[PDB]
């Protein structure tokens, strides 16, 4: 994979917008949506509130984990643990980062919301590499990740995989 | 993007037929001591004696060889003898793999099709120096951005500069995700020409 | 020892790993293909000639010489297949038709290999669907947006519009079109994607 | 080209209690092959102060002192040559009374000390070079 | 089947495929029953069409699922013209009752595929040559696949008594269990069946 | 820009000061030093100089600039942030985008540089306007070292109702002002520091012309023309009626181009056929 295709998998996500236009019930081959009363929150999912944003028509709201409170206690239970834990939502990155560029004004505190994020992110980051270093150092066979997102996998998988499978030719070319 | 070439084999049983890799791969030197005479060609080197000491390409070496030794025997040159096999032990973190190759794992892992005694002590050292220079390919290749890299890429082999340059290929692709930079659509092989 | 001849067909491909089709070599491959005949024949020589006297002692001079040729058989068809995958890609990102400057380095038989390739290609993407199936040629990465700005910058005569509504294309002008049109001009080299 | 041994490697065929317990289980050497009774012996018949050393054998042994003994030089060569006398007096305590105190050289194939006057940084104090 | 879930089942049926070293399982129900709301609400947009938000709101997810679909099958196309005798070889001795590894077009396709390239390579270079090399087998020139790669996967159906083999001794192999919703990074021969079983999905 | 670069180049201190001779050149002298400015600090740039003196920066100068007449100081604009280290007035994006269209080095056909300065104003192009602001400068060195030529040499000749100038190619850096479009503003500009240089009566309300050569090989010069200045002028120009009539009476060869009418290009012959019957037209 490439990033710009977890951003795909990631405008998935539902999110909740205030429209400010008139539109009844839309029937997607991905469900139903609506209907739009202006002044009245509803559910949609991500690539059509961004879309509706950037045409001036809604004013997106911040989802309930990204509070900076909630994030400034996820960020200490994070460094505390030694193994990967729970996260918010399955793509916090995307989110965080769509969100945060297009409804920075809709969000308050933003640049704290954005700065936790980003301290999450570079430890999540910091125990793959010990763990996928002991693999190596020591020769395993399987490894259980427990808690890794699509994204933190898709970084630094297309080496760590790559580089596995010479090794395990270079230790079964004896046998025969 | 879409031009898959046809990748290497040179590390399991036996190296794939069609990979331009491995066909200069084992287009490499190696010596050998003949077992009869070889009449009508020793033109090369008519006839040859037996026992000699001639170098002949790794290729020429396979059918070339039988259990019996009945026309040859091999005796492995001296980057894999017991002489290196201690520096490689010291720390493989020092050693030019480009000099000594420029494929190491590969020539090595066919050198096990010989038959040799020490052959559970080769397949240890490539084990055991892949295992060594790993901690320094995986920190400075998804760690060097925008950097002149032909320095931290001047002393690997065929089997690990193409480790390196899918590091690469996924940190500037990451750092180009997050500068809302890989949205644009470009040109694809034909700012290969320009 | 030999094939010193096959083994520069082979040390230049290697040096272009970026895929560029680089310039048909018939002289290095009749070069090789005679030396296939000589061996052959001068092997073939004494095998017979083993059988016609008892030169056992020669079997050596067979295999060293029986060998030497499925080499150079092998340096010759890597070679003639490698190329054929840099003309595949040819049809994946420039498009169906080429410009005379790749027209112009593949052998003349590469051309029906392609014009066979292509054909094929069409005859499965019309065979998807009820109607015309689906172009899977286009759509090399995610939908962001529904429309595009895009910004000539070559000459061409004048592009269409499904409904029979062409625009021209001058230099230095750039239009608001449907990304559904513009993905095969822009792939190539024509337009560009400017408001990213 | 890089000399990462003093023997060219191309054609050579042609608290402190735990290091010094460490160092005499090493000099032993009886029970494998013998390699370093063949050598203190040697250098009582030729009256030596020092034993030349092979690290090699160091790692093959217990990689832990090797590593530990090219970094700490100084406090594992004061127990080196503590269980080097005490070895020799093992043999011939007459002879391990003719000399003050012995001395242990060393050679063979150290990672990355291998250094020129030029590259002899301040991040190898205290550590054995080459 | 809710269209509803078609999409969802066929993004699955898109992971899989980009990340397996073999291809996979042909599902020729979901793209012949996608193409058919492609195919319909293309209908019902060129007839309403004067309404001019309703139809933007269409044409996006239009363009979204005709992406997935789309990336989907030439991530196929990649397969087969890789391992072109070794995908026609598997589908020639099929044991009847398994399910084929070949749409009924992309075989007509590989079978194209392989008669053109070897009625190329008989007229450049295999037809000057001495009257015993002319005929090259194409089951030891085009490598197989390399079914021994590791792959991360995440399972969604409880699985135990599955057999981790680090090396070749038959000894030295633990027995490993798999939770719900985990996910691990296994070789992909051990887990082979499992992805043809919905068990599990590379991510 | 440093302090001291920017109040010997903006056309309104560059005026009053007299930047360009000698004598008064001291008077800038003066003037730093009524307000305690190092002349070191002075002549670095803005953002690296002391913290203990920008305090009350622009009130300190307008004060010590009421003490040499200069009263109208402080003008009205607006200022944008984007994050940390942005921080843009609204005369800067001015002076960089009209400098990065009317660059003078000329790299294709007339719709190349309209594209790159376009470009310039979304904030996803910060490296093309941070670079629009070397030219903007570079532009600005090179005028009041141009309206110092014609003062220091009496190019303004006053042909009667209205003055005039021209120029010379083999003074440096006359082919930036080559462009039909970036000629009016150092025409405008000449007229601001010359009405507060000469000691006339008469010279300080007369509109000026200017011509300058356009085309070498056609041999033809651009020509301009601007109101009579002053501090309340109405800004009513009137001279796209005076060329045509002009061109209309010598019946030579003119060509009204561009969208504004007071701009035209001449045969360097028919210069004098057209002047001698304009000067005769306004009378």
């Amino acid at each position: 994979m490439d990033a710009a295709e977890v951003e795909f998998l990631a405008e998935k996500e539902l999110v909740t917008i205030i429209p400010n236009f008139s539109l009844d019930k839309i029937y997607l081959i991905g469900g139903d949506l609506g209907p739009f009363n202006p002044g009245l929150p509803v559910e949609v999912p991500l690539w059509l509130a961004i879309n509706l944003k950037q045409r001036q028509k809604c004013r997106l709201l911040p989802p309930e984990w990204m509070d900076v409170e909630k994030l400034e206690k996820m960020r200490d239970h994070e460094r505390k643990e030694e193994t990967f834990t729970p996260m918010p939502s399955p793509y916090y990155m995307e989110l965080t980062k769509l969100l945060l560029n297009h409804a920075s004004d809709n969000i308050p505190k933003a640049d704290e919301i954005r700065t936790l994020v980003k301290d999450m992110w570079d430890t999540r980051i910091a125990k793959l590499r010990v763990s996928a270093d002991s693999f190596v150092r020591q020769q395993e066979a399987h490894a259980k990740l427990d808690n890794l997102t699509l994204m933190e996998i898709n970084t630094s998988g297309t080496f760590l995989t790559q580089a596995l499978n010479h090794m395990y030719k270079l230790r079964t070319n004896l046998q025969p | 993007e879409a031009y898959f070439r046809v990748e290497s084999g040179a590390l399991g049983p036996e190296e794939n037929f069609l990979s331009l890799d491995d066909i200069l791969m084992s287009h490499e030197k190696l010596p050998v001591r003949t077992e009869t005479a070889m009449p009508r060609l020793g033109a090369f080197f008519n006839a040859v004696p037996q026992g000699s000491k001639l170098e002949l390409p790794l290729w020429l070496a396979k059918g070339l060889f039988d259990n019996k030794r009945r026309i040859l025997s091999v005796e492995l040159p001296k980057i894999y003898q017991e002489g290196w096999r201690t520096v490689f032990s010291a720390d493989p973190n020092v050693v030019d793999l480009h000099k000594m190759g420029p494929h190491f794992y590969g020539f090595g892992s066919q050198l096990l099709h010989f038959d040799s005694p020490e052959n559970a002590d080769i397949s240890q050292s490539l084990l055991q120096t892949f295992i060594g220079r790993f901690r320094r390919i995986m920190d400075s290749s998804q760690n060097a951005y925008n950097e002149d890299t032909s320095a931290l890429v001047a002393r690997l082999d065929e089997m690990e500069r193409g480790l390196f340059q899918t590091g690469q290929k996924g940190l500037n692709d990451f750092q180009c995700w997050e500068k809302g930079q890989a949205s644009q659509i470009t040109a694809s092989n034909l700012v290969q020409n320009y | 020892m030999f094939c010193e001849k096959a083994m520069e067909l082979i040390r230049e491909l290697h040096r272009a790993p970026e895929g560029q089709l680089p310039a048909f070599n018939e002289d290095g491959l009749r070069q090789v293909l005679e030396e296939m005949k000589a061996l052959y024949e001068q092997n073939q020589s004494d095998v017979n000639e083993a059988k016609s006297g008892g030169r056992s002692d020669l079997i050596p001079t067979i295999k060293f010489r029986h060998c030497s040729l499925l080499r150079n058989r092998r340096c010759t068809v890597a070679y003639l297949y490698d190329r054929l995958l840099r003309i595949r890609a040819l049809r994946w990102e420039y498009g169906s038709v080429l410009p005379n400057a790749l027209r112009f380095h593949m052998a003349a038989e590469e051309m029906e290999w392609f014009n066979n390739y292509k054909r094929s290609l069409a005859t499965y993407m019309r065979s998807l669907g009820g109607d015309e199936g689906l172009d899977i040629t286009q759509d090399m990465k995610p939908p962001k947006s529904l429309y595009i700005e895009v910004r000539c910058l070559k000459d061409y005569g004048e592009f269409e519009v499904d409904d029979g509504t062409s625009v021209l294309l001058k230099k230095n002008s750039q239009h608001f079109l449907p990304r559904w049109k513009c993905e095969q001009l822009i792939r190539q080299g024509v337009l560009e994607h400017i408001l990213s | 080209m890089l000399p990462r041994s003093p023997p060219l490697p191309r054609g050579n065929l042609w608290e402190l209690r735990e290091a010094q317990r460490d160092y005499l289980d090493f000099l032993d050497d009886e029970e494998d092959q013998g390699i370093y009774q063949s050598k203190v012996r040697e250098l009582i018949s030729d009256n030596q102060y020092r034993l030349i050393v092979n690290v090699n054998d160091l790692r093959r042994k217990n990689e832990k002192r090797a590593n530990r003994l090219l970094n700490n030089a100084f406090e594992e060569l004061v127990a080196f040559q503590r269980a080097l006398k005490d070895f020799v007096a093992s043999i011939d305590a007459t002879y391990a009374k003719q000399y003050e105190e012995f001395y242990v050289g060393l050679e063979g194939s150290f990672g990355s000390k291998h250094v020129s006057p030029r590259t002899l940084t301040s991040c190898f104090l205290s550590c054995v070079v080459c | 089947l809710t269209p509803a879930e078609l999409i969802e089942r066929l993004e699955q049926a898109w992971m899989n495929e980009k990340f397996a070293p073999e291809l996979l399982e042909s599902k020729p129900e979901i793209v012949e029953c996608v193409m058919e709301q492609l195919e319909h609400m293309e209908e019902n947009l060129r007839r309403a069409k004067r309404e001019d938000l309703k139809v933007s709101i269409h044409q996006m997810e239009m363009e979204r699922i005709r992406y997935v679909l789309s990336s989907y099958l030439r991530c196929r196309l990649m397969k087969i013209e890789k391992f072109f005798p070794h995908v026609l070889e598997k589908e020639k001795t099929r044991p009847e009752g398994e399910p084929s590894s070949l749409s009924p077009e992309e075989l007509a396709f590989a079978r194209e595929f392989m008669a053109n390239t070897e009625s190329y390579l008989k007229n450049v270079a295999l037809k000057h040559m001495p009257p015993n090399l002319q005929k090259v087998d194409l089951f030891r020139a085009v490598p197989k696949p390399d079914l021994d790669s590791y792959v991360f996967l995440r399972v969604r159906e409880r699985q135990e008594n599955i057999l981790v083999e680090p090396d070749t001794d038959e000894q030295r192999d633990y027995v490993i269990d798999l939770e719900k919703g985990s996910q691990h990074l296994i070789r992909y021969k051990t887990i082979a069946p499992l992805v043809a079983s919905g068990a599990v999905q590379l991510i | 820009w440093s302090l001291h670069d920017s109040l010997c180049n903006t056309s309104y201190t560059a005026a009053r000061f007299k930047l360009w001779s000698v004598h008064g050149q001291k008077r800038l002298q003066e003037f730093l030093a009524d307000m305690g400015l190092p002349l070191k600090q002075v002549k670095q740039k803005f953002q690296a100089m002391d913290i203990s003196l920008k305090e009350n920066l622009r009130e300190m100068i307008e004060q010590s600039a009421n003490k040499f007449g200069m009263k109208d100081m402080r003008v009205q604009t607006f200022s944008i942030h984007f994050g940390f280290k942005h921080k843009f007035l609204a005369s800067d994006v001015v002076f960089a985008t009209m400098s990065l269209m009317e660059s003078p080095e000329k790299d294709g056909s007339g719709t190349d540089h309209f594209i790159q300065a376009l470009d310039s104003l979304s904030r996803s192009n910060l490296d093309k306007l941070y670079h629009g602001l070397e030219l903007a400068k570079k532009q600005l060195r090179a005028t009041q070292q141009t309206i110092a030529s014609c003062l220091c040499t009496n190019l303004v000749i006053s042909q009667g109702p209205f003055l005039y100038c021209s120029l010379m190619e083999g003074t440096p850096d006359v082919m930036l002002f080559s462009r039909p479009a970036s000629l009016s503003l150092l025409s405008k500009h000449l007229l601001k520091s010359f009405v507060c240089s000469t000691k006339n009566r008469r010279c300080k309300l007369l509109p000026l012309v200017m011509a300058a050569p356009l085309s070498m090989e056609h041999g033809t010069v651009t020509v301009v023309g601007i109101p009579p200045e002053t501090d309340s002028s109405d800004r009513k120009n009137f001279f796209g009626r005076a060329f045509e009539k002009a061109a209309e009476s010598t019946s030579s060869r003119m060509l009204h181009n561009h969208f504004d009418l007071s701009v035209i290009e001449l045969k360097a012959e028919d210069r004098s056929k057209f002047l001698d019957a304009l000067i005769s037209l306004l009378s």
